[PDB]
């Protein structure tokens, strides 16, 4: 039984949430923000990611070089990431270097220079990033998957933004973005590891007390996405491995089907030919794929956002003449979530997940990421006892009912990259979303 | 690349008749497949020829067959060739099926060619039954009457189906003209299924008398089996010659030289010899519907050989007990044949019932028992 | 023209109500009607055609 | 619409059952409808229209 | 403390087990109905089908009770 | 029937003194009359191989055993097509009739049957 997550607020509306671990000697403090690329429009798309670069480019006090030195002298590191709905800025340090790290984070968020000279310098760095993501095939696949699933909608936009915007982002629009979005009621100061809650609340009162509050404070994790069944094919005969993602519209964080969708995902599960145990996994799809050498790997996912989600699978394969079989067998295993699953598969997946949701939290950064994610999506940290109860409530009837409304005979978003000549056209893939025998 | 391999059409022929890789040790019982192909070719050539001179109308049918015998140049030959080759076709098909059962040709991975084979056998029965009616002699008519009346046993709709098949209320002109049309068609359907069972076979290749893999030692189909097939072709043609030229009516019934008469019933209505075992099985069951089911089951039960044979070894070459049981099964099948043409009199009635029980118990009891025990004897015996 | 994340314009073709049960049901109504007339047409065809084998008027 | 989809369309067994039952109904009703229509456009011409004289 | 995972093997045959088959029982039902409706529809023209089945259905059954007038029947 | 089944049943018989007393002499005569040794085969050479499980067991044979099996199959095929029997050293002596394949197939089947059982497990 893990120690209790303590939670306090300040007056501005900033939440402080902490989970102490007296067994470790390091601490991860950071700021989780309920804001990301989705908050941009089409003209300033790329701003949030642009800011992340400039946050480390110098503040009103410390210059770029002073910033570098200050963190070097702390001993730990700082890290940041911008997603579609979430921005994180954290600092891993020693136990007694926590006040330094909170102070540096507060500085780079509130008091950043955003000097025209640095805007102009990063504008090239970011331009080069456009031509080097091209190599990260999983990311290429998932960015096209969001683009097509949420065609011409905010969730469909990339984080980097178009080249055109990168050339026209000004310090004015950067300032406007962080002034509108980085507000106290959207922010959570999180500490995990060797942190005292009461110490952290004092440091928050010292550094984050002059944060703007938004005019209309909605609860944390407050958002209409219209999924488009569609396909992007990026054929490249010169690549040896085909990467394919298939997804349907999934569930939001606060859906009543959130756990049901995770159990369904666990029934298909993951597979990787490089891992020794994977040939022995209980998952039917795993067995088919490993026996027939259909794939190097597959990874089921159930991605959630505030008001929608994508649920699907990501496949990689060198077997370019049996991509048809790979996709066929995958979708026929999804069919069985609607037609065939019983207590046998459901209880096995529940067992696996009851541990899996706890196992994931194995270091201070993972714990902080869990506190931060849950506080910015659900407004509270859900205790493992509540999670165990919600999982226990998922029955075979629930999974069948969910799959029959979410998967069965539904439109898919499909992205194929690489030697995908053998991937059939949209209709033949989508026809595998039902079984004529049922 | 050689043209025979490069060109897709030539390559299909090549894959079946020239480069086809065969076991190097097929014995003479592997020659019935090509004899069956020969019978089928003879029946197509003679049958199409008879159709040029035969008239299907009941007022003219029997006389058109006499016109063939008497006036058409070599009509007697074409007619007797067609009639006798129908019997040879069944000798070859029983031999071919016997080979398949003794050497375990029905076992995995050859369940599919065997299952299609069972349908080929049913198509041959229907083809030959309809062709026999076409003569419209006494056996033609009365045979059609009794065999088509078995359909009346189908519950509820049986009588309606019989009248539908006949196209009237008894066997007559409508029945004869439809049997002509179907008799012409059925051999083409049969040739398609014969081709399908070969294509299905080509995935595993031919089995062989030892029951082991031949993947270690293959011979081209040509010239080795081409020239080996010629020997049995000439042996077959000698047997054909002795019947067709010297004894053309030995395998037939004299009553079929009397024109069909719906009034006079022949002394004894029996099927052609090759249907006799199935007729004995039918007589064994007292119930009409029971008898029909038993008769059909006697053929469809061949479909379960892949299941009931529990042996870890393919075929009987090395299984002395299975060989003895096979010997008894075959002799019983010939006894059933004989009992199919005796009168329904003591003591043949009870004997027919015992033989019928033995026929079914081979599939359902004896082969599963014997094959189980021999598995254990091979294992303990060779420890 | 260059970015592959900017999806081409499909607005001339996209239905707003594409994810609704009504939307799917309509297309299945068309498929089902077509299957229904094909079933009724096949039944009529088979029945009329095979009746040639029942006793003719002269019999 | 959801209800209708769920009952008659979602399972192909149910969809095929619905199609066949509709084909049965269509076949019977269409027969009757055409019979009446044919008799109205050809009124007074058919045997059934003159039969009463004999 | 748990020393062993807690499970049993359910009876199975040719890769079928009772939990799974039970989920398909209703589907066999509907397919049986589909086959029934289809079969009956195919033989609706058969006179015995009308005489024995279809004409006996209440209300609807009069659709299949049709007499040719004796004046119009050569046979 | 599976090799597993055959081997288990045989072990039940070999356990029972009465049963072994009456079965073992029969089995030995059966094997002598079977006559596979007269074509230079070992018993295990006759087991049907066109099955996924048996293909896997054959792939797991040590190379030497594998090469010798190929030779026995080819030699027996030559005796079959010639209508001759083995003579001299080509005849399999009872002491040479070793179950070289049984251990491999029993392992392959053990896994295959455990996999089937575990595919039907029910969390209690
Ligand atoms: C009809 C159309 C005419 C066409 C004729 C085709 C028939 C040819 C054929 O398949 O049989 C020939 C066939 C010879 O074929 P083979 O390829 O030399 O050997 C096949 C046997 O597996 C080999 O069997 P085996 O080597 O053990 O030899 C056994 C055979 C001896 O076979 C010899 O020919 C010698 O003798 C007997 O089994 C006779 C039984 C004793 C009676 C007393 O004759 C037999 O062996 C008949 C045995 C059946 C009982
Ligand atoms: C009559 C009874 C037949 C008994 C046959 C027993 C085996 C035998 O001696 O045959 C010789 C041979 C023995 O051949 P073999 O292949 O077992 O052995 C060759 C010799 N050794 C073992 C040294 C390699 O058997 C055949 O060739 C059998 C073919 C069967 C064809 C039967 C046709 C009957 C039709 C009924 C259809 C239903
Ligand atoms: C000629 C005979 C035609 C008879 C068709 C009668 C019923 C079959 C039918 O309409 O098929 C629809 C069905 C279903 O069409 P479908 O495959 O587009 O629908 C599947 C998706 N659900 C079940 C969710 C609606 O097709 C078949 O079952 C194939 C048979 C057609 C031949
Ligand atoms: C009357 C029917 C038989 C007469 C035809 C046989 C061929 C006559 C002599 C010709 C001959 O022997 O030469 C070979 C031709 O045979 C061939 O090319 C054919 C070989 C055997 C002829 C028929 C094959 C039968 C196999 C299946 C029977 C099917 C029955 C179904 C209807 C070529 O000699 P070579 O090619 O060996 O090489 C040798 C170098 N060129
Ligand atoms: C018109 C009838 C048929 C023709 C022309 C025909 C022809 C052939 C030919 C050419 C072969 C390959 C050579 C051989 O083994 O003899 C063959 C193999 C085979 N046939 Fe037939 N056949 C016929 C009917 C049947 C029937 C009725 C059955 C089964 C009931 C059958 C089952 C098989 C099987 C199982 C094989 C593979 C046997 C093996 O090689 O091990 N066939 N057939
Ligand atoms: C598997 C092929 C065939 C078999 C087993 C077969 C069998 C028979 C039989 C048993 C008869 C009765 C013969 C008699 O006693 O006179 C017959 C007659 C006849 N068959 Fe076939 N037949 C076959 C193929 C064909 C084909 C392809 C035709 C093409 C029309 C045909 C046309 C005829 C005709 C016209 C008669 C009646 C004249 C007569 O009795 O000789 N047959 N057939
Ligand atoms: C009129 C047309 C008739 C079409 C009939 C189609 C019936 C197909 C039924 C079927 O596939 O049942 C599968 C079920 C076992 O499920 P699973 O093991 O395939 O998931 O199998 C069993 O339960 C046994
Ligand atoms: C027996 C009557 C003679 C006519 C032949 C029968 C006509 C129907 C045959 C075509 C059906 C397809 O049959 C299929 O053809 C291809 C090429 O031809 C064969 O393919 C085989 O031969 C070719 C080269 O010869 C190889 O590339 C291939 O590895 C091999 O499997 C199949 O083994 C056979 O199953
Ligand atoms: C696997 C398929 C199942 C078996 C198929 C059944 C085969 C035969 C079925 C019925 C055929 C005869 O069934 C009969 O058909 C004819 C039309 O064809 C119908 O006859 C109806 O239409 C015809 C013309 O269309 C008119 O001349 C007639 O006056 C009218 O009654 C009969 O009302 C019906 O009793
Ligand atoms: C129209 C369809 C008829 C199919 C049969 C035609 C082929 C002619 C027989 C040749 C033959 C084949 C194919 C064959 O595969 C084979 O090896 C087992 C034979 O000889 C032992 C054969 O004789």
């Amino acid at each position: 039984v893990s120690p209790k997550t303590r939670t306090s607020n300040l007056k501005n509306g900033l939440t402080i949430a902490s989970e102490s671990n007296p067994l470790v000697q390091t601490a991860t403090v950071g700021v989780w923000i309920d804001a990301g690329s989705r908050n941009e429009n089409a003209y300033n798309n790329g701003t949030a990611h642009f800011f992340e670069h400039l946050a480390f480019k110098g503040t009103d006090k410390r210059s770029q070089h002073q910033l570098e030195l200050d963190i070097e002298n702390m001993g730990g590191h700082l890290n940041a990431y911008t997603s579609r709905e979430s921005t994180v800025y954290y600092a891993k340090s020693f136990k007694d270097d926590v006040p330094k790290s909170v102070e540096i984070l507060a500085d780079i968020l509130q008091h950043s220079k955003l000097a025209e000279s640095a805007i102009d310098r990063e504008r090239e760095v970011i331009t080069r990033e456009l031509e080097e993501v091209n190599k990260q095939y999983e990311e290429v696949v998932f960015d096209h998957l969001h683009a097509t699933a949420f065609m011409n909608q905010p969730l469909g936009r990339t984080i980097l933004g178009p080249r055109e915007n990168i050339q026209t982002i000004t310090n004015t629009e950067l300032r406007k973005f962080i002034t509108e979005n980085y507000t106290a009621d959207r922010m959570v100061l999180v500490g995990a590891g060797a942190v005292d809650h009461d110490a952290l609340v004092e440091l928050a009162e010292k550094y984050f007390s002059h944060l703007p509050s938004s005019q209309s404070p909605v609860p944390l994790g407050t958002p209409i996405p219209n999924f488009v069944g569609s396909e992007v094919r990026l054929r490249d005969d010169t690549m040896p491995v085909a990467h394919i993602a298939i997804a349907v519209e999934g569930v939001s964080w606060t859906s009543e089907d959130y756990y049901t969708a995770l159990v369904a995902q666990a029934i298909i599960g993951n597979y990787d030919r490089a891992v020794g145990t994977s040939r022995h996994q209980g998952s039917r799809l795993s067995n088919i794929v490993s026996e027939n050498n259909l794939a190097n790997s597959f990874q089921s996912f159930s991605t959630s956002y505030s008001d929608t989600g994508l649920w699907g699978i990501y496949l990689t394969s060198e077997n370019t003449t049996q991509i048809d079989d790979l996709v066929h067998f995958t979708l026929k295993e999804w069919n069985r979530l609607s037609t065939s699953v019983s207590n046998l598969q459901v209880e096995r997946a529940k067992s696996q997940l009851k541990a899996g949701l706890l196992l994931s939290l194995d270091g201070t950064t993972y714990v902080a990421e869990d506190i931060g994610r849950q506080l910015t999506t659900l407004g509270r940290r859900v205790t493992p006892a509540e999670v165990e109860a919600k999982l226990e409530a998922v029955t075979e009837h629930d999974v069948r009912a969910w799959a029959q409304k979410t998967l069965y005979d539904k439109d898919i978003a499909l992205v194929g990259l690489g030697p995908i000549e053998g991937l059939y056209d949209y209709n033949r893939i989508r026809n595998d979303m039902s079984m004529m025998r049922w | 690349m050689a043209l025979r391999k490069k060109n897709s059409l030539l390559n299909m022929a090549n894959s079946y008749v020239l480069d086809s890789p065969q076991p190097s040790n097929l014995n003479y019982f592997w020659n019935f497949g090509s004899l069956l192909a020969l019978c089928l070719v003879i029946q197509l050539a003679t049958g199409i020829t008879l159709a040029m001179h035969y008239t299907s109308h009941a007022s003219l049918a029997f006389d058109s067959v006499e016109h063939i015998m008497r006036d058409v140049n070599f009509g007697w030959f074409i007619r007797y060739a067609h009639a006798n080759t129908a019997s040879f076709f069944f000798i070859c098909i029983y031999a071919h099926m016997g080979r398949n059962i003794y050497y375990g040709s029905y076992k995995t991975p050859r369940v599919l060619p065997w299952s299609i084979g069972v349908i080929i056998f049913l198509l041959l029965i229907i083809t030959a039954f309809m062709g026999y009616v076409l003569v419209f002699g006494q056996m033609s008519l009365w045979g059609a009457t009794v065999i088509c009346n078995l359909v009346s046993a189908i519950p509820w709709l049986g009588e309606d189906i019989v009248h539908f098949l006949w196209g009237g209320f008894s066997v007559g002109n409508p029945t004869l003209q439809r049997f002509f049309a179907l008799h012409y068609l059925m051999p083409f359907v049969l040739a398609v299924f014969a081709l399908l069972h070969l294509i299905a076979l080509h995935t595993a290749g031919s089995s062989n008398p030892l029951g082991i893999t031949s993947n270690v030692d293959k011979l081209s189909m040509h010239p080795y089996y081409s020239f080996k097939d010629l020997i049995t072709v000439f042996a077959f043609l000698l047997m054909f010659t002795l019947f067709v030229f010297f004894s053309p009516d030995k395998l037939g019934h004299p009553d079929n030289y009397i024109p069909a008469n719906p009034m006079v019933t022949p002394a004894s209505i029996v099927p052609e010899w090759y249907l006799l075992p199935f007729y004995a099985i039918l007589r064994a069951i007292p119930d009409k519907l029971g008898g029909v089911i038993a008769m059909v089951a006697a053929i469809l039960i061949l479909l379960i050989l892949p299941i009931v044979d529990r042996s870890i070894i393919r075929g009987n070459a090395f299984k002395p007990i299975s060989k003895l049981l096979f010997g008894f099964f075959i002799c019983n099948f010939l006894l059933l044949g004989v009992l199919g043409q005796v009168h329904i009199e003591p003591p043949f009635i009870v004997l027919g019932q015992i033989c019928t029980i033995f026929y079914f118990s081979y599939f359902l009891i004896l082969l599963p028992m014997v094959s189980t025990i021999e598995n254990i004897f091979f294992y303990i015996g060779s420890l | 023209g260059k970015s592959t994340y900017k999806i081409p314009d499909f607005t001339p073709y996209l239905k707003k109500d594409r994810n609704t049960d009504a939307n799917r049901l309509f297309s299945y109504f068309m498929i089902g009607s077509f299957g229904m007339l094909s079933a009724a047409g096949a039944k009529a065809t088979v029945q009329d055609f095979l009746s040639n084998m029942s006793a003719s008027a002269d019999v | 619409a959801t209800t209708f989809y769920n009952v008659f369309v979602k399972r192909n067994s149910a969809f095929v059952a619905t199609i066949l039952a509709s084909a049965f109904v269509f076949d019977m009703t269409f027969e009757t409808a055409i019979d009446n229509f044919w008799d109205r456009i050809n009124a007074g011409k058919q045997w059934k229209d003159i039969r009463h004289k004999y | 403390y748990v020393k062993k995972p807690s499970y049993k093997i359910v009876p199975h045959f040719l890769g079928f087990n009772i939990p799974t088959v039970s989920k398909w029982i209703p589907i066999f039902g509907i397919w049986g109905a589909a086959a029934g409706i289809g079969a009956l529809f195919l033989i609706e023209g058969v006179p015995r089908t009308r005489q024995d089945i279809l004409s006996k259905i209440p209300i609807i059954g009069e659709h299949w009770i049709r007499e040719i007038p004796a004046s119009d029947n050569p046979f | 029937a599976s090799i597993t089944s055959v081997v288990k049943t045989s072990e039940l018989i070999l356990k029972s003194p009465l049963l072994s007393k009456i079965v073992v002499p029969l089995a030995k005569t059966y094997v002598k009359f079977s006559g596979y040794r007269q074509l230079g085969f070992k018993m295990n050479d006759l087991i049907i191989e066109e099955t996924p499980n048996m293909q896997l067991a054959l792939r797991r044979l040590p190379p030497t055993e594998s090469y010798d099996r190929v030779y026995r199959l080819i030699r027996a095929t030559q005796f079959s097509l010639s209508h001759k029997l083995a003579t001299g050293n080509d005849i399999t002596k009872p002491e040479e009739d070793d179950h070289y394949l049984i251990p491999y197939i029993l392992d392959v089947e053990a896994e295959a049957f455990e996999k089937d059982a575990l595919d039907n497990l029910e969390v209690v």
